[PDB]
């Protein structure tokens, strides 16, 4: 079962956010697929569903905002969330969700139906000084799959693609049979950032920090790599900076100084 | 409108830890609690649902269970790969109504400690070419996970320019952090070094770089 979502990864007050979730493994008038999100620093919190039969369902204190549709054939998933403010930024996942709605009598009480034949009966006996209670219906939710998750910024702040420079191993970075060296991914925005290095191939002992908000109102970070001293010479190490609000990829390679 | 967890929890390694989730008769008395677990970097990963019942791949250590309008996660014996965050989560009047839990950070406590590597960075030549200068001091492989960090220019101390992210988890399960001094070309140039020192429970560790070494 594979989720993907896209969209936009920064935009403005007052707007509306747009959302899309891609689906496969599965099909739409089989499962209902969710939206979470989770703002930073604070709790999951639920937008809404789009059920088998077409039916919406949607967060009481966010209802006044969000729309969510569905096209079966498509296999796609549509969320909308208008007139956004910052405590909309957050990572929005797309989700498949189990929803159920039981009906049934508390404990000793017994349906009509079940009573020897639609409400509720204490005394399958005594049927006529039985008192007759409406069931009270149970809910059951949890999440079934999980996206990955889309990061989206609310801001009026504009998009920027980073700068990335290299930090160069030298003597006063390595440890002996070890050396330290990696790239400064500065003055981008919106978060995120992605790194890796020699196209993945190199893994071991890789370091993505998470990144600063200069008090410019731009983001850098670093990913540092341990590799062999020895190396140095003879290997190439290239980090690759990925940044999808920009769309934009950055390879860099970092070459040892003869210092 | 969210289910009460305690904000943080934590136990020793093969300790018993219980995680507890309160809300009211319209949700968790509804009979069907859920609980998911967020490690950083990872999506959410759903552990129990139906109150007891575990997803696939959730090890046994793993339970949940209900009394009333309280539901518990329970570990039996902790473990190093648990530490994350933990949520639950219930209906409420409607199963396309839900509502999570305030949240609850875990921390595993009992893995050795460990003393900082620091690696500090000079300007690039490009970034120098380009007119900005940043010196990065990366601070690995570290337990526990505070540090202080200081800057000087010469002997002096740095009053600005400075900013230095709060430590967090590598893969290996220790802790980095990173900080970073942005200058002019002109104040990298003009001064005969910059150190940045770090300390960490007993222990201080100053790298030093200079313009003239490079």
């Amino acid at each position: 079962v594979q989720l993907q979502e896209s969209g936009p990864s920064l935009v403005k007050p007052s707007q509306t956010l747009s959302l899309t979730c891609t689906t496969s493994g599965f099909s739409l008038s089989d499962k209902t697929v969710g939206w979470v999100r989770q703002a930073p620093g604070k709790a999951l919190e639920w937008l809404g569903s789009i059920d088998t039969s077409g039916r919406t369902g949607y967060n009481p204190g966010l209802k006044s905002r969000l729309d969510i549709t569905k096209d079966n054939p498509k296999r796609q998933v549509s969320l909308s969330l208008s007139s956004v403010t910052t405590a909309d930024s957050a990572t929005y996942y797309c989700t498949t969700v189990h929803q159920q709605t039981r009906k049934g009598c508390p404990d000793g009480w017994s349906f009509g139906w079940d009573c020897g034949f639609e409400d509720c009966y204490d005394d399958c006996t005594d049927i006529l000084s039985s008192q007759t209670l409406s069931p009270t219906d149970t809910y059951e939710f949890h999440v079934d799959a999980w996206g990955q998750g889309l990061l989206v910024t609310v801001s009026s702040a504009s998009t920027k693609g980073p700068s990335v420079f290299p930090l160069a191993p030298s003597s006063k970075s390595t440890s002996g049979g070890t050396a330290a060296l990696g790239c400064l991914v500065k003055d981008y925005f919106p978060e995120p950032v992605t790194v890796s290095w020699n196209s993945g191939a190199l893994t071991s002992g890789v370091h993505t920090f998470p990144a600063v908000l200069q008090s410019s109102g731009l983001y850098s970070l670093s990913s540092v790599v341990t590799v062999p001293s020895s190396s140095l010479g003879t290997q190439t190490y290239i980090c690759n900076v990925n940044h999808k609000p920009s769309n934009t990829k950055v390879d860099k390679k970092v070459e040892p100084k003869s210092c | 409108a969210v289910l009460n967890q305690p904000s943080s929890v934590s136990g020793s390694l093969g300790q018993r830890v219980s995680i507890t989730c309160s809300g009211s008769s319209s949700n968790v008395g509804n009979g069907y609690v859920s609980w998911y677990q967020l490690i950083p970097g990872s999506a959410p990963r759903t552990l129990i649902y139906g109150d007891t019942s575990r997803a696939s791949g959730v090890p046994d250590r793993f339970s949940g269970s209900r009394s009333g309008n309280t539901a518990t996660l329970t570990i039996s014996s902790l473990q190093a790969e648990d530490e994350a965050d933990y949520f639950c989560a219930s209906a409420e009047d409607s199963s396309s109504n839900a509502v999570f839990g305030s949240g609850t950070t875990l921390t595993v406590l009992g893995q050795p400690k460990a003393a900082p590597s620091v690696t500090l960075f000079p300007p690039s030549s490009e970034e120098l070419q380009a007119n900005k200068a940043t010196l990065v001091c990366l601070i690995s492989d570290f337990y526990p996970g505070a540090v202080t960090v200081a800057w000087k220019a010469d002997s002096s101390p740095v009053k600005a320019g400075v900013e230095t992210t709060t430590p967090s988890k590598q893969s290996n399960n220790k802790y980095a952090a990173s900080s970073y001094l942005s200058l002019t070309p002109e104040q990298w140039k003009s001064h005969r070094s910059y150190s940045c020192q770090v300390t960490h429970e007993g222990s201080t560790v100053e790298k030093t770089v200079a313009p003239t070494e490079c």
